[PDB]
DNA sequence: ATCAATATCCACCTGCAGATTCTACCAAAAGTGTATTTGGAAACTGCTCCATCAAAAGGCATGTTCAGCTGAACCAGCTGAACATGCCTTTTGAGAGCAGTTTCCAAATACACTTTTGGTAGAATCTGCAGGTGGATATTGAT
DNA sequence: ATCAATATCCACCTGCAGATTCTACCAAAAGTGTATTTGGAAACTGCTCCATCAAAAGGCATGTTCAGCTGGTTCAGCTGAACATGCCTTTTGATGGAGCAGTTTCCAAATACACTTTTGGTAGAATCTGCAGGTGGATATTGAT
């Protein structure tokens, strides 16, 4: 069954995400929080993404939206054109 | 043998540390994530559909924001003369760098 | 070029993108003009806080 | 047969590579990255330039303002040699027209 | 007698502020912040809306680009409000020439 | 309207910067907005932590 | 009394707390400040002049970044469980903030 | 005489100004050692801001610098600089 | 707990340093008219995207287990706040450089037409590298 | 120290998806010439920067006193990394067919540009009052006792 779905994002996915951050040790409250926090990132991006995507009138998202809209939270990105 | 050969806590999650370290592959699963973002688009607009690179391009931004995260949590953690990270260093460290949301 | 030592270095004749990010964050001066970029498939530096590692007193103490 | 046409910089970056290190390849990912780095830097600084040029209400972009705005963005010896280079281009171009 | 001319912002606060509030004042230093304000806003939504524009290769910028560039500055209710003000505004004007 | 408001808090007529930083900082929006803002002579809040105030628990004590 | 009168340890701290924090007023003298500007500027450009607004902006801006620098250091700190600052405090605030040393 | 006041330079930006900076951002008690560092730190980042600074005065071919330049150096830092012009 | 000390809150008064308001003008807003664009209705194609199936396989859920970690108590000591003070550093007031305009021009540079022309789309070959195959080490922990 | 268990680096080595080579075109770079626009070198004007010396007000370098914070130690819980096991959500890998990305036609809707005509927004010279400053006294707050 699905569990709102952000549950797909599983517990050892973030635990091989603090592996690579340099942690050694997870406390069993962390995921939650994180899930959360990751929710809030991925809604500010998709916003400005489809905004993006209105303006243009076109129902389809394309990759340029998402750069735009990473673009100004100032984590730009490189390796996905312009 | 008279038991099972048992690593001592530490050891494997450091081999893991080196691996995945050397290694660049993304750690989220795709297809859950497809499902997320079409799921949230979904609430913002309806009968969306996604380029596969967007999908790709969100996946890395995420994981790259997550690692940054981290460390500088980790950073936090070991202020505090601890090993183990809890919620109030993330609070801390997103209270810091001004993503307080 | 620095990538390029790099690939030597792992002894590897073709250019990915691991290489590059090795050679900007390996450099004071690049990793303040891209601080805030992420490479695409590019993974982090090896790097494990000292502290965290485990003591060296394991050997013969007896 | 309608068709398109998509601009990059892959043949530029090829030469450069093959001027450094003759005897390598490159994978087109990683060009990608390239290219987005160059449009990166190109934005930057041309907008930098066009906030210098307008608070002295100058309508004219020359190479001082892109100078500027370089010892500005980049830090130190890099501006430098930057420099360097960018002025022996434009003392050979200008002597040999 | 060389006499200058250095514009500025500060009478339509004033008048605004008496509006909102008749019996009160307000000092030069406020004003001067006021104006220094809304330059900085008028700067950014200007510039996001160029970006706006060069990205769907439009020459003209619209009503509907500066709609866009609001969304994405500002946050909720803020930026309802003002929707709603300028799409009031916009229809007031094109009626009542 | 938020400077104001602030205003008639400490009884003067005229709007000073003071006023202005309390409004902007006591307002959500407008503090997301302007973050990375700083006004002159506005000062900041006067927030301090509780860990840092005395003992409550500072009563008749024989 | 025969004692001079004496308040506790940490009292007069919070007098000066709230003093400073109903005001505006600049804390640091002018002069020194002015005198630190010139010279500074001496090693990157020879026989400058400064207007004094421009002086008094910079002490503006100086004032303000220190201030939330102390802001977040205290948060640093009574993560710690102290409540003293100390440098390794500094370097931890400057180390998540993105810059440089 | 050597008086050099302080050392001529930066350590005229004494104790108690560093302390009553400390209670405006809310601190209570301040080690002896917060001094030094917080003036190193100081000091870096006018050297940025000041640079910039000079730049652009040495743009408009110019020997006094004014406040505008000022305020655009702090612009850039993400320091954005209210109520000195622009 | 009660009473002394003493800062802070708060009423009442005056004047003057900044706020506000009047006035003669010139840079700026706006209405015509034309020309000159430009973006949405209409009509189509073809690549890429959304709902289905099938044979594995590798990752997740759940359940044991124990080494090693996170607070809570307590405290030697250190170290940094509170005051007397005197003493010394910081405030205040008595001509030429340079920012800010203005002329006006030798130099710089957009723009119409053609003439090339290297750059790009797309077909047709290379080969280093994702795998595999296997052997030799290098950590790790038990003892 | 030593020796068994698991995980990791390294020599041989092969067929191909991605890398590179190669045709054939034509949508961008230069030339020629011209029409149009500028940044910077001479005059000039009016703020306001260079940073001394008396006289005076008020902040700091020093020393002195002690309470309450740091940061070390000891230790009772506790909780989260390792791991086996099953099994079951996903991986590859195909196939369809609907429809949006994107293209082309072309002309009705929206704007520059160039001119003329109001007009109100901005210096500068005359009037105002809220607040700085002063004066003074009731109550709130620390702390000895």
């Amino acid at each position: 069954v699905l569990r709102d779905n952000i549950q797909g994002i599983t517990k050892p996915a973030i635990r091989r995400l603090a592996r690579r951050g340099g942690v050694k040790r997870i406390s069993g409250l962390i995921y939650e929080e994180t899930r959360g926090v990751l929710k809030v990132f991925l809604e500010n991006v998709i916003r400005d993404a489809v905004t993006y995507t209105e303006h243009a009138k076109r129902k389809t998202v394309t990759a340029m939206d998402v750069v735009y809209a990473l673009k100004r939270q100032g984590r730009t990105l490189y390796g996905f054109g312009g | 043998v008279k038991k099972p050969h048992r690593y001592r806590p530490g050891t494997v999650a450091l081999r893991e540390i080196r691996r995945y370290q050397k290694s660049t592959e993304l750690l989220i699963r795709k297809l859950p994530f497809q499902r997320l973002v079409r799921e949230i688009a979904q609430d913002f607009k309806t009968d969306l559909r996604f380029q596969s690179s967007a999908v790709m391009a969100l996946q890395e931004a995420c994981e790259a924001y997550l690692v940054g995260l981290f460390e500088d949590t980790n950073l936090c953690a070991i202020h505090a003369k601890r090993v183990t990270i809890m919620p109030k260093d993330i609070q801390l460290a997103r209270r810091i760098r001004g993503e307080r949301a | 070029e620095l990538a390029g030592n790099a690939a030597r270095d792992n002894k590897k004749t073709r250019i990915i993108p691991r290489h590059l990010q090795l050679a900007i964050r390996n450099d004071e001066e690049l990793n303040k003009l891209l601080g805030r970029v992420t490479i695409a498939q590019g993974g982090v530096l090896p790097n494990i806080q000292a502290v965290l590692l485990p003591k060296k007193t394991e050997s013969h103490h007896k | 047969r309608k068709r398109s046409r998509k601009e990059s910089y892959s043949i530029y970056v090829y030469k450069v590579l093959k001027q450094v290190h003759p005897d390598t390849g490159i994978s087109s990912k990683a060009m990608g990255i390239m290219n987005s780095f160059v449009n990166d830097i190109f934005e930057r600084i041309a907008g930098e330039a066009s906030r210098l040029a307008h608070y002295n209400k100058r309508s004219t972009i020359t190479s001082r303002e892109i100078q500027t705005a370089v010892r500005l963005l980049l830090p130190g010896e890099l501006a430098k040699h930057a420099v360097s280079e960018g002025t022996k281009a434009v003392t050979k171009y200008t002597s040999a027209k």
